[PDB]
């Protein structure tokens, strides 16, 4: 992840690092 | 097997107990051997998360409310908004960890109702 380049990945990162699904 | 089972937390095994008798449904996480024990307030948690088909893997993650009360600051006293802490469970088999799972859920879909 990290912020200051093209198609970065803040933020998504850290929700994607779960890698899990909610059941609701 | 649903309410309960054997879950790493922390990269230390132990044991996973969702129980309903208790003040908002809570999960025990007491490990294997009785030394460690975390429990997880259902009510205080706003998700649950667990590995779905498409992950390699079998684990389950209880996602706290954030601290929304007192917006937290930075070193100079600025302010941040924190992301909200998890409880995450690591678990060997999907489908205990899909009891597990969809235990929890069902508990917290009922606060949600009565959020």
């Amino acid at each position: 992840g990290g912020g200051g380049y093209d198609v970065e990945m803040e933020s998504e990162e850290e929700s994607d690092d779960d890698g899990f699904v909610e059941v609701d | 097997p649903s309410h309960s089972g054997a879950a790493i937390f922390e990269k230390v095994s132990g044991i996973i107990a969702i129980n309903e008798d208790v003040s908002p449904a809570e999960l025990t996480w007491r490990s294997t051997d009785g030394d460690k024990v975390h429990t997880v307030v259902l009510s205080t948690i706003d998700k649950l998360q667990a590995t779905p088909a498409s992950s390699e893997k079998m684990m389950l993650r209880l996602i706290g409310k954030v601290d929304e009360s007192k917006k937290r600051k930075d070193n100079e006293g600025n302010e941040v908004v924190p992301k909200p802490q998890r409880h995450m469970f690591s678990f060997n088999n999907r489908t205990v960890m899909d009891n597990i799972k969809m235990t929890l859920q069902q508990i917290i879909s009922r606060y949600k109702d009565a959020d």
